[PDB]
């Protein structure tokens, strides 16, 4: 199965560098052009740019707002292609995506036209002056308060923490019916906080272990807190 | 340059009905046109090519079709995993890297009261001088909610902060968090932290409650 992943999003301060690499699974990148995308604030991709194959010429072409900061570098013998980012401004905090165009058509006058039928998950980058800062973990502990009928709720408040983003799973992911992790909010502290919560029957609140999983890579935060139930 | 125009922004049609997404582009692009379906959190995935050829495991419902200027993606025996952004994209002049700005498809469902859950906030937190009072409705619709903190029964104001779920990929509902946030001092002047909770499916408000120091 043919897959793409991004990796090298995080923290960056205005003028600095940070290079993002595009890892092919299951394909020989080298076949296609590698084009990169990004995507801000819930609107549509947006062209970044795109290196062509070595049998094109393994040219690069870039949008006009990262002409002469950014630049794209293909190695086809490992199947991986990078966005070097240069002289990054606040304006370049996006999510960013690389593409294999599996489709192509041409006529005698050379391409006229991709569709991009591979993405990556894409990956953060957030470029502020802001110092990094890892998020306290407080547990939502369980109670007849958060009890209905059977079915008590339970989570992790994950507060304080920059940038974006907290990733957030359940006893290592084995435990993923209803979880419900919330948008983070903005707080007026420049901050983020984000909680995630899970139903579970009542019956298992006296024996069934869970632990939320939280990570947040930007500033090295790992922690699995487990969450107890409260009498009250 | 070739702009593509999709109409409306936003489309709410019921479970099990047919929803119609238009695309337009200023000039014909023959049928050179891909749509594709961008879920919360994920990336695009290619659905139609050639306005009208269903990419690899996409399922049957889905169907684009016109040619030129005019385009139409339809989604037949809506379910609700297919509540996304759809994305039009011609590729017939070059350059094929450019979207329009897309229409969401959200589901219009029945209505469906919140569960409504409350926390009171860890020994951890109060400990370093923070409380968070943390209020939690969950799998409701529609959307609008009316989420009430009081303190002894004082009506709060402008102490809390809440977000809100996309649309469940499974049942199409939402679920809401609200967060109060206050000095452990100020926490530890006051007995009663509620949150009360109106919503289109409950006959009447609902308040769950507790007593500082119960817990």
């Amino acid at each position: 199965e043919e897959q793409l992943v991004e990796s090298g999003g995080g923290l960056v301060k205005p003028g600095r560098s940070l290079r993002l690499s595009c890892s092919a699974s299951g394909f020989t990148l080298g076949d296609y052009a590698v084009t990169w995308f990004r995507q801000a604030s819930g609107k549509e991709p947006e062209w970044v740019g795109v290196i062509r194959t070595k049998d094109e010429g393994g040219t690069t072409e870039y949008a006009a707002s990262v002409k002469g900061r950014f630049s794209i570098l293909r190695d086809d013998s490992k199947s991986i292609a990078h966005l070097q980012m240069n002289s990054l401004k606040i304006e370049d905090t996006a999510v960013y995506y690389c593409t294999r165009n599996g489709l192509r058509w041409y006529d005698s006058s050379g391409p006229r036209g991709w569709a991009f039928d591979i993405w990556g998950p894409g990956t953060l980058v957030v470029v502020s002056s802001a110092s990094t800062k890892g998020p306290s973990v407080f547990p939502l502990a369980p109670s007849s308060k958060s009890t209905s009928g059977g079915t008590a709720a339970l989570g992790c408040l994950v507060k304080d923490y920059f940038p974006e983003p907290v990733t957030v799973s359940w006893n290592s992911g084995a435990l993923t019916s209803g979880v419900h992790t919330f948008p983070a909010v903005l707080q007026s502290s420049g901050l983020y906080s984000l909680s995630s919560v899970v139903t579970v029957p009542s019956s298992s609140l006296g024996t069934q272990t869970y632990i939320c999983n939280v990570n947040h890579k930007p500033s090295n935060t790992k922690v699995d807190k487990k969450v107890e139930p409260k009498s009250c | 340059e070739i702009v593509m125009t999709q109409s409306p922004a936003t489309v709410s049609v019921s479970p099990g009905e047919r929803a119609t997404l238009s695309c337009r582009t200023s000039q014909s692009v023959s049928n050179k046109l891909a749509w594709y379906q961008q879920k919360p959190g994920q990336a695009p995935r290619l659905l139609i090519y050639g306005a009208s050829t269903r990419a690899t495991g996409i399922p049957a419902r889905f169907s684009g079709s016109g040619s030129g200027t005019q385009f139409t993606l339809t989604i037949s025996s809506l379910q609700s995993e297919d509540f996304a952004v759809y994305y039009c994209q011609q590729y017939n002049n070059w350059p094929p890297w450019t979207f329009g700005r897309g229409t969401k498809v959200e589901i219009k469902r029945t209505v469906a009261a919140p569960s409504v859950f409350i926390f009171p906030p860890s020994d951890e937190q109060l400990k370093s001088g923070t409380a968070s009072v943390v209020c939690l409705l969950n799998n409701f619709y529609p959307r609008e909610a009316k989420v009430q903190w009081k303190v002894d029964n004082a009506l709060q104001s402008g102490n809390s902060q809440e977000s809100v779920t996309e649309q469940d990929s499974k049942d199409s509902t939402y679920s809401l968090s609200s967060t109060l946030t206050l000095s452990k001092a100020d926490y530890e002047k006051h007995k009663v932290y509620a949150c009360e909770v109106t919503h289109q499916g409950l006959s009447s408000p609902v308040t769950k409650s507790f007593n500082r120091g119960e817990c």
